[PDB]
């Protein structure tokens, strides 16, 4: 008898990257996506039930996929040259590679 | 005075025992007068292993940044100088 | 699981050591040389009771110092919380009434050890 | 005579320990926060013995939420039901290879 | 010598935090939307299973409560494969 | 003399030499060079959750990189 | 032992109780009798006798499956409504284990057995320790724990303590197994009117500390122990032998001193709840209980038992070390009677 | 595959322990001048491989007196845990990253010696009996002290998880921040494993092979087997936690093969206090340790408490 | 699924069923070994790691052992093994087939009549998320001991003290 | 409520009615207390891992303390009644159950 949202009506694409490749990047995707994303969590604790804002919780979603699409464009070798030299670890730990995130950052920051 | 002397006494007999007087209370004693103490337990304000769950905007207010990372927050380089 | 493999495999393994270490040697065993040794000439009796206080007297102090350091194994982590000297003062605390009791002990001639 | 010295001094020494809520550290929430902080709102001038009366419903959630008991028994029901079905249904494919792990 | 190093990494520590704590909101979708999913699956399962009942409202809350609850992970399980369940619960602790 | 003890001793370490290899290599060779990963809190062990289900392979070794986005 | 050690101990036992009395959490009750304990145990074996050690074997052994059988219930609390806080319980079979276990840290029948003989094997001092002091906590417990009680079970020990309090009471001769039966039979008559108003119990309950505190302080001022030992004292110091027979009385609650003011309370209570009849047989039992305080009269003030000769020299000295608390503790105990009313201090 | 990784485990170490014995024979030996095991090697290496069979062949006597299961059960609870303590040890890599392994290395050490107890009980022996009694004393005494300063050594790395005690010591190891609690972590282990001055449990000259006496051929072998495994055991576990290294993730190997160095040159050491000291008899044991380690065990441990408060260094581990 | 730590808990009954009955305190210790074991292992299974290591060591690892003086203070020659008497090894079967009836009951998968209702089904069910950021809930949990709840740790070291004075004034009265 | 929990208090029960068997030598009666005690810390440590009541998970180690705590204590009045006899409940020189 409780409302539920139909199967289809929550469907959305997936983000599907890895997570250590994720995490290689989601320090500048803080700094880049945020209104949807705080919008979102703050509309998420305020009511509970995440029905409520499931909606914001697409458009999340797709507003991430803008950003890694902003990045494939441009920054990718150097990408891949940082978030493969960090999934080489199992504790994701940022110490271990550094020194490539001068070639990512560097490359962001002039190229985009 | 004579006091002084038996810790001579003391520590020509039980010297283990007397060093562990020593820096068993100094331990005790020693904290208080250090100022990174004060820093110490601020470290551990800083470190957040819950999230930071945003508030609303109500009329300025205004001292809380509305992100992106507007400068109107705590101030955290000075740890970043330790 | 994980560990409980290796338990089993351990425990398996020294198992078998013991199978390898009876069903082999395959001779003859037979009274007098299965006789509890004694240095040579047999028992004066079987054993009995080696009463002593000296044990209890300082062995139960060994257990209320485990109960305390049971007490102790927070701290590592309790050292990370928000309001260290709201804990610092009961870091000391419990350490300076281990030490004491050790010290009511010291000195009451209770510590006869041996 | 439960002197309440504590109150009165407002040492609150003892105080903190109790109830799911109450502050906890690094605001860990209790499994069952919720039902328990409307049942205790509830509970207030009311005092103790009307409170069994109007408050039950509360308390009955807030049980629910405890043990998880009736939907249990439900669950339960469920499970068994299904063997009856066994021959007679197949159940869903999915479970097996379904879009749940695409689903992430 | 090792105030210094204990503090540097204390940085990288409060760094690495800032980087799950930018993570996790889409995760929190994730998992959100994934959950509402497995509950509307197992609903309409339940449709097909206890409709031969005569009597039995289908998916009726237990509580009388309005209120989301976010169910427990064992109803949410109710029909998944054993392995899948292994995967659920104990899938941690188990794992080294 | 004395040196002559060292074929007693080497042939100690070799033999502790064995596990320290043998495990260290083992996670790459099943983890294929991701070498292992650590789970000690939920939230990692959630990272786990997230991924094999994200690889088409439930193996979750592989880390499909940008390319699965398209 | 020395006094300052000594001393600490019975302070750490005035605070194992506090600390039951201040607490509002249950883990710092159940440690408020855990601390109680420890430090009960030891007090018990000052002098030491090869009979005093199996005394405090009882004592620990009984004392300490109570307060597990307590702690269990506890959990059992929680496990069906998650609290703490004292208040009521939610599981029946929860409750009558926590009834149990209180019923046993009062020494409640049937549970009685071992305050009779534990008595026995100490000195009046630790003694009358135990049988005051001791009352307090899982009294201080269940006066917070009355609002959900199951009356049924709580009068049912309430009479039988007082049926058993009665019957092993005649039988005895040396005076401290009797003073366990006097106590062990008016914690029946506290138990009893529990449920029904707690006020009652807690004036029932200052009565009482101040009676047993007159008898145990006279048998030291006096050092009898055994009936006849107490039979020479009338030569001897006549006074104290004079003023037993009265506080026997007022154990015996004849009606114009001060023990007659509980059990004339506790007979109004009951009766505004009906239950008349239990009452009647209460009250007539507590006769049944007055009779050994009587015979015990006998042996000692309004008859004269054959003197030894060997007292003629004792009768130089006067006794010393004088206890001061003793005196207002025979008065209140006995001449308080027209100031009942008073009770309502206690709200 | 996780299973022949375990059976890499166990087999290696087993050979550890037997030319381990072989080098005990050998260093021990030269100490005394003497040159030890030679003649059937032919640097003696063949022979501990000829002592085992030796003692598996013969026969193995079940005691008239004993009674049986306890006298069975014991050595196989011996090596059971001997063995299982080595299995959440950073080689670098952990077999099994327990959260908190170290405790658990407490546990089993902390349940080892309770075998001594049954193997001296069930023995019947008077010699049995004495001997075994005492032994727990010492061990006990001897645990307590131990777990206290491992807990301030442990203030400082962060937390229990032993992969992250590496990560501590990248520079300049553990020892010379605290080494007096090495002293004392150091002698602990060497009466813990009951050894060379601290020498009880085996008695010796004082009570004959002291609780080991009645077995005889295979479970003496589980004894004498499983007390090497500790002796190891805790040299290793020592030196992971003492002694830090470099350890490039990309060269694991690197790292071990540094770390038997580090952990055997522990090992030899106490070899070389074997052939240096006599024992200290039950007395003195334990008066060293109440009177006299233990306070000083208490004061480091208040001290190491309230530095990363004073030095506003605390460790980062949650 | 395996139901682990439900047959531990089996293990673990069994475990009091040969401890309760009384066959020499010995072989008793031997009985909390084995419960004491399958304790830890089976509060484990829920994660509380801590804990289940505190009795697997605090309690096993210091009691028992002092359990395995007392007997040296007392034993008697021909102690008896679990066999050695018919109310004894008769207690032990009389357990066995009690808890066994359980076990039945499990087979009957019905709420248990027993005492008050036993809901049935597997352990997992009960579960819920444990999601957290980088620290388990029992780590913060304990250490809040500490900080955050000084005064039991004041009745706990008065506590303990004193205890200590008890046994001293226990034992030197002789 | 769950099977599991059923048998823990299951197991309490007989934990309880070892100690009041009570027969012999007392030492048995230590064991079974002792028996009973973990019984209730198993059972109370896996309700505060249950709610996720955090706070609690400092109570049964506290718990633990005071229950070992006592039994601490009991061994040496064993030994005293073991100081005069060599241990035995069947004799007690007191009178009047
Ligand atoms: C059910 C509970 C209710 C109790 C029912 C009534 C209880 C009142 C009776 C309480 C005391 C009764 C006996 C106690 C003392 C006793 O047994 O004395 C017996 C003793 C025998 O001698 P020994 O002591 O053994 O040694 C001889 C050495 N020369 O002799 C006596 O003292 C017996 C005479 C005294 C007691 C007589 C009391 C009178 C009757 C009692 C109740 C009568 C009810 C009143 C009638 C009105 C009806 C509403
Ligand atoms: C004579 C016969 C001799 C037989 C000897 C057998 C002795 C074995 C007793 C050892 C029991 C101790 C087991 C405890 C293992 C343990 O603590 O694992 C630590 C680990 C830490 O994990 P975390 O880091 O906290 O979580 C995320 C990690 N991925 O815990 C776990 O996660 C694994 C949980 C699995 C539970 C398995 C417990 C097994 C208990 C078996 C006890 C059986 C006793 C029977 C003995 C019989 C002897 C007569």
């Amino acid at each position: 008898i409780v409302e539920l949202p139909t199967l289809e009506d929550l469907k959305v694409q997936e983000v599907k990257v890895s997570s250590s490749v994720l995490k290689a990047a989601a320090h500048h995707y803080g700094a880049q996506c945020d209104k949807p994303n705080k919008e979102f969590m703050l509309c998420r604790w305020e009511e509970k039930d995440p029905r409520r804002c499931l909606e914001e919780g697409k458009l999340v979603n797709q507003c991430a996929l803008d950003f890694f699409r902003q990045i494939k464009r441009h920054c990718a070798e150097p990408f891949t040259e940082y978030w493969t030299c960090i999934d080489y670890s199992g504790l994701q730990l940022f110490r271990h590679c550094r020194k490539q995130q001068a070639k990512f950052d560097e490359c962001v920051l002039d190229k985009l | 005075g004579r006091i002084a002397s038996f810790l001579k006494n003391a520590w020509a007999k039980e010297p283990v025992l007397v060093a562990s007087f020593a820096i068993g209370g100094l331990a005790i004693i020693l904290p208080s007068l250090s100022p990174y103490t004060n820093y110490a337990i601020r470290i551990n304000r800083a470190t957040p292993y819950n999230y930071p769950v945003p508030l609303r905007d109500d009329g300025n207010m205004p001292d809380v940044p509305s992100h992106p990372q507007d400068p109107q927050g705590p101030s955290l380089e000075w740890l970043k100088n330790l | 699981m994980n560990i409980m493999l290796t338990l089993l495999t351990n425990v398996t393994l020294a198992s078998l050591l013991v199978l390898i270490a009876f069903w082999l040697p395959q001779l003859n065993a037979y009274s007098e040389k299965t006789s509890p040794y004694e240095c040579g000439f047999d028992p004066m009796g079987s054993a009995r009771l080696p009463f002593s206080m000296k044990f209890f007297l300082v062995a139960i102090t060994f257990l209320l110092f485990d109960l305390e350091i049971a007490l102790l194994l927070p701290l590592p982590w309790a050292s990370q919380t928000n309001n260290l000297k709201t804990m610092l003062t009961m870091a000391l605390f419990l350490l300076i009434l281990l030490a004491a009791s050790l010290a009511y002990e010291w000195t009451q001639k209770g510590l006869e050890w041996a | 005579p439960f002197f309440d010295v504590q109150k009165r001094l407002g040492l609150d020494l003892d105080r903190w320990m109790t109830i799911q809520s109450a502050e906890q550290p690094h605001k860990i929430p209790g499994r069952c926060h919720a039902f328990e902080k409307e049942w205790i709102e509830c509970a207030h001038g009311i005092g103790g013995i009307r409170a069994e009366k109007e408050c039950k419903i509360e308390f009955d959630d807030f049980v629910e939420c405890l043990l998880r008991q009736k939907t249990m028994k439900r669950l339960s029901a469920i499970k068994r039901q299904r063997d009856k079905l066994i021959k007679e249904g197949k159940y869903t494919p999915p479970p097996h290879h379904l879009g749940k792990e695409d689903p992430r | 010598s090792m105030m210094k190093w204990n503090r540097e990494r204390r940085r990288l520590q409060i760094e690495d935090f800032e980087a799950r704590i930018a993570l996790m909101p889409l995760f929190q979708a994730e998992k959100d939307r994934r959950v509402l999913q497995m509950l509307r699956e197992n609903l309409e399962e339940e449709a097909i299973i206890m409709k031969d009942v005569p009597d039995w409202k289908v998916g009726e809350s237990v509580f009388h409560t309005t209120r989301w609850v976010t169910p427990m992970m064992g109803e949410l399980y109710g029909l998944r494969t054993n392995e899948e369940i292994l995967s659920a619960t104990y899938g941690f602790i188990w794992y080294t | 003399m004395w040196f002559e003890i060292l074929p007693g001793i080497a042939v100690m370490a070799a033999c502790l030499f064995i596990p320290g290899m043998a495990t260290a290599h083992i996670h790459k060779f099943t983890n294929g060079g991701k070498e292992k990963r650590v789970a000690h809190f939920s939230y990692q062990w959630n990272l786990m959750e997230r991924d094999r289900r994200i690889s088409g392979v439930n193996r979750y070794h592989v880390t499909k990189g940008l390319e699965n986005i398209d | 032992m020395n006094p300052i050690i000594y001393t600490t101990l019975i302070m750490t036992v005035m605070s194992g109780t506090m600390l039951v009395m201040i607490s509002s959490h249950w883990l710092l009750i159940w440690i408020g009798f855990e601390m109680n304990l420890l430090a009960m145990i030891p007090v018990l074996m000052k002098n030491f006798n090869p009979r005093a050690t199996e005394a405090a074997t009882k004592y620990f052994l009984t004392q300490a499956t109570a307060s597990m059988m307590l702690m269990m219930a506890i959990i059992i609390n929680l496990l069906y409504s998650g609290q703490w806080t004292i208040t009521k319980m939610f599981n029946p079979v929860a409750m009558t284990m926590m009834t149990m276990a209180l019923a046993m840290k009062l020494g409640l029948s049937p549970f009685h057995f071992w305050v009779p003989e534990v008595t026995q094997g100490i000195s009046l001092q630790a003694g009358l320790l135990l049988l005051t002091w001791q009352k307090l906590a899982p009294l201080s417990v269940l006066c917070q724990i009355s609002q959900s009680i199951n009356p049924n079970l709580m009068l049912t020990m309430a009479m039988l303590s007082i049926l058993i309090g009665g019957w092993g009471g005649l039988n005895q001769t040396q005076l401290r197994k009797i003073m366990a039966y006097s106590s062990i039979a008016h914690m029946g008559w506290m138990t009893a009117v529990l449920p029904y108003n707690t006020t009652m119990t807690i004036l029932n309950l200052l009565i009482y500390i101040t009676m047993t505190l007159a008898m145990f302080m006279l048998l030291i001022h006096s050092s009898a122990t055994t009936t006849l030992s107490l039979s020479h004292t009338w030569n001897k110091m006549p006074v104290i032998t004079s003023l037993m027979m009265v506080t026997l009385l007022s154990m015996g609650g004849l009606p114009p001193l001060s023990g007659f003011m509980p059990k004339w309370m506790i007979i109004q209570e009951m009766t505004k709840n009906e239950s008349i009849i239990m009452p009647t047989l209460m009250a007539m039992t507590a006769l049944l209980n007055l009779y050994f305080y009587m015979r015990l009269a006998y042996s000692s003030s309004l008859t004269m038992f054959p003197s030894t000769n060997n007292m003629k020299m004792k009768w130089q000295f006067e006794h010393t070390k004088q206890m001061k608390l003793l005196p207002t503790m025979i008065v209140l105990s006995t001449l308080v009677l027209p100031m009942t009313p008073a009770l309502s201090s206690l709200n | 595959m996780f299973m022949i990784n375990i059976l890499s485990l166990i087999i290696p170490i087993l050979l550890a322990v037997a030319f381990l014995t072989l080098v005990e024979r050998k260093v021990l030996g030269y100490m005394q001048l003497r040159k030890g095991p030679n003649v059937v090697g032919p640097y003696g290496l063949l022979q501990p491989i000829a002592d085992a069979l030796k003692l598996f062949t013969k026969e193995p006597l079940r005691p008239a007196t004993s009674s049986i299961s306890m006298f069975i059960i014991a050595p196989i609870l011996a090596l059971s845990l001997a063995l299982t303590m080595w299995v959440p040890l950073p080689m670098p890599y952990p077999l099994i990253n327990m959260n908190l392994g170290v405790l658990f290395m407490l546990a089993m050490s902390s349940l080892a010696v309770y075998s001594i107890l049954w193997s001296g009980w069930a023995s019947n022996s008077k010699y049995a009996l004495i001997g075994a009694l005492r032994a727990v004393a010492q061990t006990i005494s001897y645990e307590v002290t131990l777990a206290i300063i491992l807990l301030s050594v442990l203030l400082m790395n962060g937390s229990y998880t032993l992969s992250t005690l590496i990560t501590t010591q990248e520079h300049i190891w553990m020892i010379f921040t605290s080494w007096p609690l090495a002293m004392m972590w150091f002698i602990s282990t060497l009466a813990e494993t009951n050894r060379a001055p601290f020498d009880l449990t085996e008695g010796e000259s004082e009570l004959v092979s002291g609780f080991n006496v009645e077995y005889a051929a295979g479970p003496f072998a589980m004894f004498f087997m499983a007390e090497y495994a500790n002796i190891i055991m805790m040299n290793a576990f020592t030196a992971i936690l003492f002694l830090g290294a470099s350890h490039d993730p990309h060269t694991p190997e690197l790292y071990t093969i540094n770390f038997v160095l580090k952990t055997l040159a522990l090992t030899i050491t106490f070899l070389w206090i074997r052939a240096s000291y006599p024992r200290f008899r039950y007395d003195q044991l334990m008066h060293l340790l109440w009177k006299s380690f233990l306070p000083l065990t208490l004061a480091l441990c208040m001290w190491h408490i309230s530095l990363p408060i004073m030095t506003a260094s605390i460790p980062p581990q949650s | 699924t395996m139901y682990i730590a439900f047959i531990l808990s089996t293990i673990f009954v069994i475990g009091f069923v040969g401890f309760s009955s009384k066959p020499s305190p010995i072989y008793g210790g031997l009985g909390l070994i084995v419960s004491g074991g399958v304790g830890c292992g089976i509060v484990l299974n829920f994660g509380g790691s801590f804990l289940g290591l505190m009795v697997f060591l605090i309690y096993l690892g210091g009691m028992l052992v002092v359990f395995g003086y007392t007997t040296a203070m007392a034993t008697e020659m021909y102690p008896e093994v679990w066999v050695s008497n018919k109310t004894v090894f008769g207690a032990f079967v009389s357990g066995l087939m009690m808890e066994f009836c359980m076990v039945y009951y499990a087979l009957k998968e019905e709420e248990v009549e027993i005492i008050f209702k036993f809901n049935g089904l597997g352990d997992w069910v009960i579960y819920d998320t444990g999601d957290s950021g980088f620290f388990s809930e029992e780590a913060m949990g304990i250490a809040a001991l500490y900080s955050y709840g000084t005064w039991l740790v004041i009745v706990t070291g008065w506590s303990l003290l004193i205890g200590v004075v008890v046994i001293m004034e226990i034992t030197r009265g002789n | 409520m769950p099977l599991v929990y059923m048998n823990i208090i299951m197991a309490f029960a007989i934990a309880l009615a070892g100690l009041l068997m009570y027969r012999s030598h007392l030492m048995s009666s230590l064991l079974c207390l002792e028996g009973m005690m973990l019984s209730l810390f198993i059972m109370s440590t896996l309700i505060i891992l249950n709610t996720h009541f955090t706070l609690a998970n400092m109570m049964p180690i506290i718990l633990l303390v005071f229950a070992a705590c006592e039994a601490a204590l009991g061994l040496s009045l064993l030994v005293m009644v073991s100081n005069t006899y060599g241990t035995d409940y069947v004799q007690n020189l007191n009178l009047l159950q």
